[PDB]
């Protein structure tokens, strides 16, 4: 449970699961009872049973012409490693500063702030996507 | 001599178990062996009370201790059985010839 590094704590617990899974596969492929029994006992013996709290921890909820801004944002979305449909704010910032740099001088700061806003939008969007695929793996 | 046979049988088994213990120790008694051991534990799980009961009933019986026409039918039965035994040996010899 990482308040500040939630995405990590997620991907960690995820691959930790995947490990435990390949493990239990092998172990049942040959034999053991004790460790299985103890994990079970701690998982169900009457305190919210453990796997129940673990479930409970994955949280299930989640100057510019607007439509063209939406198109540009959509072109800067990459499927992050987990299938997170993230808006890459670095590329969006680069392209937005590029559209600014290419009556024009007096509105330069306005377009610059607009670009920074589009970038922050892409950033929060990528963050949402991350968290999405994170809860997905979870 | 038979009582000696059984007691020495226990002795043989016990020295054998001590030989399967003393050396074979060492974090090796594993998958197939552990499987056999678990099966054996389960066996020891799978009577002794009914046996105590039977020993008791026998104790009771022990302390409690402390027909012309029928012989003809018995003779009929024994004669019939003696008749059948020979045909049985006949089947045996015929099969052996078949071998």
């Amino acid at each position: 449970s990482v308040e500040e590094s939630e995405i990590s704590a997620m991907n960690q617990m995820s691959w930790l699961m995947k490990t435990a899974t390949i493990e239990l596969r092998i172990t049942s492929l040959n034999r053991q009872r004790s460790h299985t029994q103890r994990l079970l006992h701690l998982l169900l013996d009457d305190v919210r049973r453990k796997i129940l709290r673990i479930l409970d921890s994955i949280q299930f909820s989640n100057f510019f012409d607007r439509s063209q801004i939406e198109q540009v944002i959509a072109n800067c979305e990459h499927k992050n490693r987990r299938g997170q449909t993230v808006c890459n704010v670095k590329l969006l910032h680069r392209v937005l500063v590029a559209e600014v740099n290419a009556a024009a001088i007096g509105q330069r700061p306005l377009l610059m702030e607009e670009i920074n806003t589009i970038l922050q939008y892409v950033v929060e969007r990528n963050k949402l996507l991350q968290c999405l695929h994170a809860k997905r793996h979870a | 001599y038979k009582r000696k046979l059984m007691e020495l049988s226990h002795r043989v088994l016990q020295v054998l178990i001590k030989q399967e213990i003393q050396r074979k120790s060492g974090f090796a008694i594993q998958a197939e062996e552990e499987q056999l051991r678990v099966q054996l534990d389960t066996i020891q799980s799978e009577f002794k009370g009914r046996l105590n009961e039977l020993m008791s009933q026998i104790r009771m019986q022990n302390h409690f201790g402390a027909l012309r026409e029928i012989k003809q039918h018995l003779k009929q039965q024994q004669e019939g059985v003696s008749h059948l035994i020979s045909i049985i040996k006949d089947n045996h010899e015929d099969i052996k010839l078949i071998e």
